[PDB]
C-alpha cells in the first residue's frame, strides 16, 4: 500500500521510473530483504488500496491479500496486519514490529 | 529530604533574588525622603509591618504601604503554597527515557552480568546503547550481577542511587511482588517475543500455531496475563496506590 | 482633606490606626477595619491554596481505565475497522465498559476517517482523546504541530509480518532474514530513521516540558510590578513634593 | 492538611467502595449460598471482590 512514512512517493517521482520512484520504511527493508535473499524485484501497489477482507458473500479475498492468493503478487511487504482469517489463506513471516491499541491526546502546554 | 532546601521550596530561589532586591531597593529610596539609616530603617520596616520615620504618608508612608500589601501577599502565597505541598504529596520520578539514564551520572545502572542481554548492548550499534555499554563496562564495582536476585538485592539496598534492566514481564511481575517497592519505567528497548516451539517438520507445527493466533484474537492470553500476574498480586497496584494519606510534621 | 487620609494611610500600612487617647472615637474603627483585613486576607490565603490544591489533584491520563473514570474527555476510535471490533468482541471488564461507553454516548464518538480524528482531538484542546495504532501513533507524533502526543503502554499485542503466498520457497529463507534484521537491530536503526530523523521534532524535545516545579515567578511577579510602579508613584509625589518645597 | 485530609475521607455506601480499595478488610462467611453468589457471580464488581477476597 502507499503509505507514508512506510512507503512514499518520491516529490519528483516523475524524473525516476521503477522502484526508485517509492522510497520509504518498507522500501528499504525490501532492500534488505534483496540483500539477504539476493533477487531483483519490482514494487506494486495494490489498486482498492484495501488491506484485503473476505467478504462473507463471494467468499473472495480482495487487496493484497487477494493479490497473494490469486498469484497476482509474488511476496507483500506492508504494514500487514497478522490476522487468523489471513493466517490460513497465505504464510506469514515472524513479526518484525510489535504494536497496538493507543492513547493519542492533545500535548498538555502550559499557559 | 529536608536541610534547609526542604524550607524554600513553596517559592523559587530566583523570587527570592527579586525580593532582596526589590527589598534593598525598597531600602535605598527612603533615604531620599529623608542612606546608611535607611536600609536600617527599611531593616525597621521588614522588622515589622513596614515603615514609620514619615510624617503622615508624605512621601514615605505610601512606600511602606505598599511594601505592606507586598509582604502580605507573599506570606499568604508561601502559605498556600506550602498546604499545596502537605495535600497531594505527589513523588516525582528521578528519570523518564533510558537515555537519561545514560545522560546523567548520579545513578549507576546496569544488567546481569551474563546473558543475550549484554550481548545485545555489547553488539548494539545504537549511540545511546554504545554509550551505555562503555558506561556499564568502564565502572567500577562492577554494574553486572550474577544472579536477578542479586539484582533484587541491590536495588532494594539502592534506595533510588542504583537501576536495574531486566525482562520487562519478568519486572511487573516483580512489581506485583512484596514490599512492592520496585516499579518499572519506560518502554521496551527492543522488541521481542516468546513464542511455542515445535520439533522441525512436526505436525503439530501449523495446528499449534492457527490455536496460538485464535486464542490470542480471543483475548485469552491478555486475560490469563491479568490474572497469573496482577490477580496473583501482592501489592495491589491501585490498591496500595489509593492508601496514602498519612500527616504530622517534621 | 489629606493629614489624616496620611493617617489612614498609615493604618493599611500596619494593622490599623493609633495614637487616639483611649477610644477617644474612631479608634473603636480602627478595630473594625482590623478585624475587616483580617478577614479578607485570610479568605484570600485559603482560596489561593484552594488553587492551589484543585490543581495539584488533577492527574493526566496514563490508562484507558482513566477514561473510564472520567466522562469530561469525549474519546472514540474510526468508525469502522479492525479496531472497534476489538472492543466490540472484548470481555475485559474495562475495554466492555468503554465499547458500551462509545455505543451510547451522544453525538457518536466514531469519525469517518482518522484525519478527521486527529482534527477533532486538536480541536477540543483535550477535550476528546483518541485512540489508533501505536505506531501510527507515535509516527503522527513527530509530525507538525507536534501538538499531540500518545501515553500509556500499548493496550494490546499485534505485529506486521511479511506476507507470501503460501508454500513458497521464499518463505523460510525470508523469515530468516527477519530474524537476521531483528536480533541485527538495524531495524530499530530504521525506526529511529524514518520515525525520527526524517522527524519534524527531536526525539529528546518531549521532555522539554519540565516536570512538577514549584511556584514560578510569574503570577507574583505581576505583583513587583505595581510594586515597582508603586515605588514609581512614591518618587514622583516626592519630587513634586520638594517642588513644593521651592515653590511653598 | 489535617482538615482537607479529613473531609476526603468518605463513608463506605457501595461494595464497590470495597472493590476500589483493600486498606478495609472484607468478607462473608466460609461457606453458605452467599459465598456462592459469589463464586457464581458475573457482574464485573461483584467478580472483582470474590477475585480479592479468593486470594486474600
Ligand atoms: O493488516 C492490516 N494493516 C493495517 C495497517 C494500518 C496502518 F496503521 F495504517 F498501517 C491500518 N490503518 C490504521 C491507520 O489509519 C490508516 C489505516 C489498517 C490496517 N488494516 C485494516 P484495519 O481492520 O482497520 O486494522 C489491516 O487489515
Amino acid at each position: 500500500i502507499l503509505e507514508s512514512p512506510y512507503v512514499m512517493m518520491k516529490k519528483n517521482h516523475e524524473m525516476l521510473e521503477g522502484n526508485e520512484r517509492y522510497e520509504g520504511y518498507c522500501v528499504d527493508l525490501a532492500a534488505e530483504i534483496a540483500k539477504h535473499c539476493g533477487f531483483k524485484y519490482k514494487l506494486t501497489i495494490v489498486g482498492d488500496g484495501k488491506y484485503g477482507a473476505r467478504d462473507a458473500d463471494t467468499k473472495i479475498w480482495n487487496g493484497m491479500v487477494g493479490e497473494l492468493v490469486y498469484g497476482k503478487a509474488d511476496i507483500a511487504i506492508a504494514p500487514l496486519t497478522i490476522t487468523l482469517v489471513r493466517e490460513e489463506v497465505i504464510d506469514f513471516s515472524k513479526p518484525f514490529m510489535s504494536l497496538g491499541i493507543s492513547i493519542m491526546i492533545k500535548k498538555p502546554q502550559k499557559s | 529530604k529536608p536541610g534547609v532546601f526542604s524550607f524554600l521550596d513553596p517559592l523559587a530561589y530566583e523570587i527570592w533574588m527579586c525580593i532582596v532586591f526589590a527589598y534593598i531597593g525598597v531600602s535605598v529610596v527612603l533615604f531620599l525622603v529623608s542612606i546608611f539609616n535607611s536600609l536600617w530603617f527599611s531593616l525597621g520596616a521588614f522588622m515589622q509591618q513596614g515603615c514609620d520615620i514619615s510624617p503622615r504618608s508624605l512621601s514615605g508612608r505610601i512606600v511602606g504601604g505598599v511594601w505592606w500589601f507586598f509582604t502580605l501577599i507573599i506570606i499568604s502565597s508561601y502559605t498556600a503554597n506550602l498546604a499545596a505541598f502537605l495535600t497531594v504529596e505527589r513523588m516525582v520520578s528521578p528519570i523518564e527515557s533510558a537515555e537519561d539514564l545514560s545522560k546523567q551520572t548520579e545513578i549507576a545502572y546496569g544488567t546481569l552480568d551474563s546473558g543475550s542481554t549484554k550481548e545485545f548492548f555489547r553488539r548494539s550499534k545504537i549511540a545511546v546503547f554504545d554509550k551505555m555499554w562503555t558506561y556499564m563496562r568502564s565502572a567500577e564495582p562492577s554494574v553486572f550481577v550474577r544472579t536477578t536476585a542479586e539484582g533484587v538485592a541491590r536495588v532494594r539496598k539502592s534506595k533510588g542511587k542504583y537501576a536495574y534492566l531486566l525482562e520487562s514481564t519478568m519486572n511487573e511481575y516483580i512489581e506485583q511482588r512484596k514490599p512492592c517497592d520496585t516499579m518499572k519505567v519506560g518502554g521496551n528497548l527492543d522488541s521481542k517475543g516468546y513464542g511455542i516451539a515445535t520439533p522441525k517438520g512436526s505436525s503439530l507445527g501449523t495446528p499449534v500455531n492457527l490455536a496460538v493466533l485464535k486464542l490470542s484474537e480471543q483475548g485469552v492470553l491478555d486475560k490469563l496475563k491479568n490474572k497469573w500476574w496482577y490477580d496473583k498480586g501482592e501489592c495491589g497496584a491501585k490498591d496500595s496506590g489509593s492508601k496514602e494519606k498519612t500527616s504530622a510534621l517534621s | 482633606i489629606f493629614n489624616s487620609l496620611w493617617f489612614s494611610l498609615g493604618a493599611f500600612m500596619q494593622q490599623g490606626c493609633d495614637i487616639s487617647p483611649r477610644s477617644l472615637s474612631g479608634r473603636i474603627v480602627g478595630g473594625v477595619w482590623w478585624f475587616f483585613t483580617l478577614i479578607i486576607i485570610s479568605s484570600y490565603t485559603a482560596n489561593l491554596a484552594a488553587f492551589l490544591t484543585v490543581e495539584r489533584m488533577v492527574s493526566p491520563i496514563e490508562s484507558a481505565e482513566d477514561l473510564s473514570k472520567q466522562t469530561e474527555i469525549a474519546y472514540g476510535t474510526l468508525d469502522s475497522g479492525s479496531t472497534k471490533e476489538f472492543f466490540r468482541r472484548s470481555k475485559i471488564a474495562v475495554f466492555d465498559k468503554m465499547w458500551t461507553y462509545m455505543r451510547s454516548a451522544e453525538p457518536s464518538v466514531f469519525v469517518r476517517t482518522t484525519a478527521e480524528g486527529v482534527a477533532r482531538v486538536r480541536k477540543s484542546k483535550g477535550k476528546y482523546a483518541y485512540l489508533l495504532e501505536s505506531t501510527m501513533n507515535e509516527y503522527i507524533e513527530q509530525r507538525k504541530p507536534c501538538d499531540t502526543m500518545k501515553v500509556g503502554g500499548n493496550l494490546d499485542s499485534k505485529g506486521y509480518g511479511i506476507a507470501t503466498p503460501k508454500g513458497s520457497s521464499l518463505g523460510t529463507p525470508v523469515n530468516l532474514a527477519v530474524l537476521k534484521l531483528s536480533e541485527q537491530g538495524v531495524l530499530d536503526k530504521l525506526k529511529n530513521k524514518w520515525w525520527y530523523d526524517k522527524g519534524e521534532c527531536g526525539a529528546k524535545d518531549s521532555g522539554s516540558k519540565e516536570k512538577t516545579s514549584a511556584l514560578s515567578l510569574s503570577n507574583v511577579a505581576g505583583v513587583f510590578y505595581i510594586l515597582v510602579g508603586g515605588l514609581g508613584l512614591a518618587m514622583l509625589v516626592a519630587l513634586i513634593e520638594f517642588c513644593y518645597k521651592s515653590r511653598a
